[PDB]
RNA sequence: GUAUGUAUUUAUUUU
RNA sequence: GGAGGUCAACAUCAAGAACUGUGGGCCUUUGCCUAUAGAACUUAUAACGAACAUGGUUCUUGCCUUUUACCAGAAC
RNA sequence: GUUCGCGAAGUAACCCUUCGUGGACAUUUGGUCAAUUUGAAACAAUACAGAGAUGAUCAGCAGUUCCCCUGCAUAAGGAUGAACCGUUUUACAAAGAGAUUUA
């Protein structure tokens, strides 16, 4: 349906104008699924029209809060380091492509190229031993019988030593201040007042 | 021949009311019967 | 398809979704060719998606590196106050830019601290949330705006089209019905016909 | 026939513009119509010659 | 609402003979072929296995006035075309009855609404030169007759049947309003 | 029987060869929604077909026949249908009997499965009109002989007769030398339509004669429906025809009627 | 300096 | 029968600090009084989301040729 | 094709295989829609000009219409959107005066 000139598409052609109302939705349902720094290649569930009318990524990201503040504390640190280290770090030019250049389809060019690895981070075999196994999975545990609920992935259930290690990692990203008496005029109600 | 009347589920993107449109008509005012208007120039055209 | 269905074949969308006239325009062909605050807003919107997902398109080819990936799409979400110009159509969205400038600065001086002045980066989360919310803000508003635009390109606009009193066209009303409401009374003081 | 402007434009010659069936009635005209047709076919049939 | 409420007006013939049937209801269907306004369309296949789907071409305002099956477009009662039925009913009596209908656009649209019904409703080579040719009798009838006792060029202006055939075997068997000559060079 | 009813019908064109879509170059840019060209104005596009059907050669048995469809494949009636015996819509010349079947429904719609309009068209265009039967075709732009004038207008005559003759039954063919047209007339509204959609945009004479090589650049002969015939003769004839026909159908109405008494 | 409007029939409709 | 599902349908989620059923007494069904049983989810720096957008009317402003588009507060 | 079961043959010793048969399991898609000339986009180009109230040059709001166009629009523009600027005879009488005809 990319090539349409014919008569036989004068249904689908009208179909297209229809989905023009629904598009913005799709963008949102696309653009909250971004693979995130550490994942290599993400796989989603799209619900597509059968006229080629539009394709809604269908899922929603569910990531445990602490495990998530971990993952981003990892990448945060690896960043600061890999900024300090290398010499000329070249930000890329925008836009990525010029206008003459119709975007190259997936089945041909990109599927053979293989990913060229992400951030991750050194971690350890000693400190992090509990967490080094799974911490970088796309979604950390689609299955751990006891640790997480199950494939539908709701209600994570953890253990002290782990949750410790997470505490340890996320130290860059955490609020760190434990005394309520700190916020004195910085609570809400002193704002509303 | 009996019957059962089953509406057809749309294809939600495609128009709903394929034939609806905005046109303009004038319409026949159709009646048989009348409404007798039933009521009850010398000094006045001086005045008025 | 929407365009060529308005019978404008002389506007061209390149693959970055600029809209350029390819044939300097006869004035009538401008008037018939002004396009919608919707359709422009939504052009821009797509442009942003294609921009990010471009940068990915590159990375998958193996052409940048996972660090310059992170910096890149960071830079995007911050400098959309340049790369697109969506702020022409809904200007409200110029809170986000203000907002997304500020997140910028914060996520620097807690990052730069003790290293570098340079472009290295790669915490893009808080941008990504902001732009994602503001996108939930215009879904309904678009299904409405463009919902109209399409039922007008099919069913023809509304035939009646009353209007209302307003700021400017007041007097002609007030007058108009004044005089009408003389013409009752003076029509009924006359004796007969 | 000079074309059209608005797509629904009326060509008045062709058909009775808005045809009001005059009324019902008790007096049963029904004959006078034949004197009519005789006179109208008569007139138009004249002009052609 | 009321669009539904005058219901379908449908043939008892074309509708097909089966005992129970299924047919769609689509609230704003096509416009009429006639009045050019929306209506409710009823699909159906006649029977379940059928190849083709009946569609209904007109209103129930429009197929009232004329009293015709919305799919068929015959008369309801007599199974006959308009331009026949009001021709027959023109005959008996003597002269009357045609329905003068609707060129232009909102002429026809307008005229659709008023309920007066309409007149029909109101009540309800070897060259062979063979001559003498009758003017209104067709070829089909001629070579009809030929193949009926057992290829042609006729000129109806000059009433001259010109004729050719494949083998003069059909010459004998032909012979073995008609001017004969068996004519060739 | 041995011709059509016997051996299964055949492909004409291989879907590969099937014609180029996207009508070509009246103007600058190609509109996507409609299929046209965009701007400028040049003389309208029309052209002879590269193709034609071959009435007894290709016609045969097909799938709609085994499974009982009705309307006739029009891309067969151009002999352009690339589906061979696979085609549902029927490939062949209408016999009388098939019209035996359609004739239930031919009030509303054609032999090709299209829904006749009401008002004809400004020009007497391409699809029928249910308010009326018309069996009778204007034929015009006979210059689709190209311009070689064939030494007698009776060679026109022989040629029109020779072509349209094939399709079935015929009443008559009246050429007009004064004005170029044929006016032709048939039996069955079915046949009429069929010839029409077949014979648009064509060229003429033998598998070759004269300019036959270049036959393909001609304009092609318009085939369109015919109006009334102003003479008295044909006209009285018409009201006769109708008359005898009412004369028959009264027997129907006295049969069902009289039975209902 | 302009909007705006108008016509742009080529392919023979029966005596 | 157990475990699960990035499966569906149907109920219910902002209030007298608050729900429902039932036994008994009185008025005359509501309603009041008394006794009894059961109450998932969500609430006290108050709430379904330790998250965070958009629209409409109405007033007050702010840019200030006019309108879309807007500046920043409130009520609904 | 699965499975239950029967019968037969063979293997066998109640089985493994093959044949036959009974039973259960599984049960009516899609089409308002054919593939470029002949069932309907609209601009552009040529020629003809080239902006209401006025004596003239402009801001403008309206009003009616079986005209609409752009615009998300109940906003506002589109020459103050365009069309309007034309053709025009009977509820018909009373009084007086002269000519003509008649009881
Ligand atoms: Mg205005
Ligand atoms: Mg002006
Ligand atoms: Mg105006
Ligand atoms: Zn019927
Ligand atoms: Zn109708
Ligand atoms: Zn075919």
């Amino acid at each position: 349906h990319s090539d349409m000139a014919s008569k036989m598409y004068n249904t689908d052609k009208k179909a297209f104008l229809g989905a023009l109302k629904y598009l913005p939705h799709a963008i949102l349902k696309l653009l909250e699924n971004m693979p995130h720094p550490w994942e290599q290649a993400k796989e989603v569930k799209v619900l597509y029209h059968t006229s080629g009318a539009i394709t809604f990524v269908n899922e929603t990201p569910r990531v445990i809060e602490p495990v998530y503040t971990a993952q981003w504390s990892a990448t945060w640190i690896a960043m600061r380091r890999e900024k300090r280290d290398r010499t000329h770090f070249k930000r890329m030019r925008f836009p990525p492509f010029d206008d003459d250049e119709p975007p190259l389809s997936y089945e041909q060019h990109i599927e053979n190229i293989e990913p060229l690895d992400p951030i991750n981070l050194p971690l350890d075999s000693q400190d992090d031993e509990y967490v080094k196994d799974w911490l970088y999975d796309s979604r950390p545990l689609e299955e751990d019988s006891k640790k997480v609920n199950g494939t539908s992935y709701k209600k994570w259930s953890f253990d002290l030593p782990e949750m410790s290690n997470l505490y340890r990692l996320s130290t860059p990203l955490r609020d760190e201040v434990t005394d309520k008496n700190y916020y004195y005029l910085f609570d809400k109600k002193s704002f509303f007042n | 021949h009996h019957i059962e009347v089953v509406s057809k589920q749309m294809d939600p993107l495609l128009p709903r009311f394929v034939g609806k449109k905005a046109r303009k008509v004038v319409a026949p005012t159709e009646n048989d019967e009348v409404v007798p208007v039933l009521h009850m120039g010398e000094a006045d055209p001086n005045e008025w | 398809l929407l365009i060529h269905r308005k019978g404008l074949t002389y506007l061209h969308l390149d693959y970055n979704f600029n809209l350029k006239p390819t044939k300097t325009l006869t004035t009538k062909e401008r008037k018939k060719s002004r396009l919608g605050n919707s359709f422009h807003l939504m052009r821009e919107l797509l442009k942003m998606m294609k921009l990010i997902v471009d940068t990915h398109v590159q990375f998958r080819l193996g052409n940048v590196d996972a660090f310059q990936l992170a910096d890149g799409i960071h830079y995007i979400l911050n400098h959309i106050g340049q790369l697109t110009g969506i702020y022409r159509y809904k200007y409200k969205v110029m809170h986000q830019i203000r907002a997304c400038k500020d997140l910028k600065h914060i996520i620097y001086y807690k990052f730069n601290k003790n290293l570098g002045k340079g472009p290295g980066c790669g915490f893009w989360q808080p941008a990504w949330r902001v732009w994602l919310n503001f996108l939930r803000g215009t879904i309904p508003l678009l299904e409405r705006y463009i919902g109209n635009l399409i039922t007008r390109q099919f069913e023809g606009r509304s035939n009646e089209i009353v209007k209302t009193t307003t700021k400017q066209r007041l007097d002609a009303y007030y007058d108009l019905e004044l005089r009408n409401s003389v013409m009752d009374d003076i029509l009924e003081m006359m004796p007969e016909s | 026939k000079p074309k059209k402007k608005y797509g629904t434009d009326i060509d008045y010659n062709e058909d009775i513009v808005y045809e009001q069936a005059p009324m019902p009635g008790i007096y049963d005209t029904s004959t006078e119509d034949r004197q009519i047709k005789k006179k109208f076919e008569q007139f138009e049939r004249k002009v052609n010659r | 609402d009321e669009i539904n409420e005058p219901p379908p007006n449908i043939c008892e013939q074309c509708l097909g003979d089966e005992a129970n049937i299924r047919m769609t209801k689509i609230p704003q269907g096509s416009e009429c072929k006639i009045c050019t306004l929306p209506f409710t369309l009823y699909h159906f296949k006649t029977s379940k296995r059928s190849n083709n789907i009946i569609k209904t071409l007109i209103c129930v305002r429009c197929a009232t006035q004329r009293n015709i099956c919305q799919c068929c477009m015959l008369d309801s009662r007599w199974h006959i075309p308009i331009q026949l039925r009001d021709h027959l009913i023109s005959l008996v009596n003597e002269e009357n009855v045609m329905t003068e209908e609707a060129k232009n656009d909102m002429m026809k649209r307008f005229l659709s609404l008023k309920n007066v019904k309409l007149g029909g409703a109101q009540i309800t080579t070897k060259s062979f030169f063979l001559y003498n040719i009758d003017a209104s009798i067709p070829e089909w009838k001629i070579t009809d007759t030929v193949s009926q006792l057992l290829s042609l060029i006729v000129n109806h202006k000059a009433k001259c049947g010109g004729l050719r055939f494949q083998s003069s075997e059909l010459g004998e068997r032909f012979v073995s309003i008609f001017i004969i000559p068996w004519s060739s060079g | 029987m041995t011709s059509w009813r016997d051996k299964s019908a055949k492909v004409q064109v291989k879907e590969s060869e099937l014609p180029s879509s996207i009508p070509a170059q009246t103007g600058l840019t190609f509109n996507i929604w409609y299929n046209k060209w965009s701007q400028g104005f040049a003389g309208n596009t029309r052209f002879v077909s590269p193709f034609a059907l071959q009435p007894q050669l290709h016609s045969g048995k097909t799938r709609g026949d085994n499974d009982g469809q009705l309307f006739f494949c029009l891309f067969f009636a151009k002999g352009m249908c690339c589906l061979g015996p696979k085609c549902e819509y029927l490939h062949h010349i209408p016999d009388e009997e098939d019209i035996g079947k359609l004739a239930l429904r031919t009030e509303v719609l054609d032999c090709f499965g299209r829904e006749k309009f009401a008002d004809y068209r400004e020009d007497m265009g391409g699809i029928g009109s249910f308010r009326k039967k018309n069996k009778t075709l204007y034929v015009g732009g006979i210059d689709g002989a190209l311009n070689s004038k064939h030494l007698k207008p009776a060679q026109i005559e022989s040629r029109i007769r020779f072509v349209f003759s094939r399709l079935g039954d015929i009443d008559r063919i009246r050429y007009v030398e004064s004005k170029n047209c044929g006016f032709v007339k048939f039996k069955y509204q079915a046949n009429a339509e069929f010839a029409k959609e077949a014979m648009s945009n064509q060229t003429l004479l033998l598998p070759s004669d004269k300019e036959w090589d270049d036959r393909r650049e001609g304009t092609g002969l318009l085939v369109k429906w015919a109006n009334e015939d102003p003479d008295p003769a044909a006209q009285k004839r018409l009201q006769e025809e109708l008359k005898l026909e009412s004369l028959n159908m009264m027997v129907h109405l006295i049969n069902n009627n009289t039975n209902s008494a």
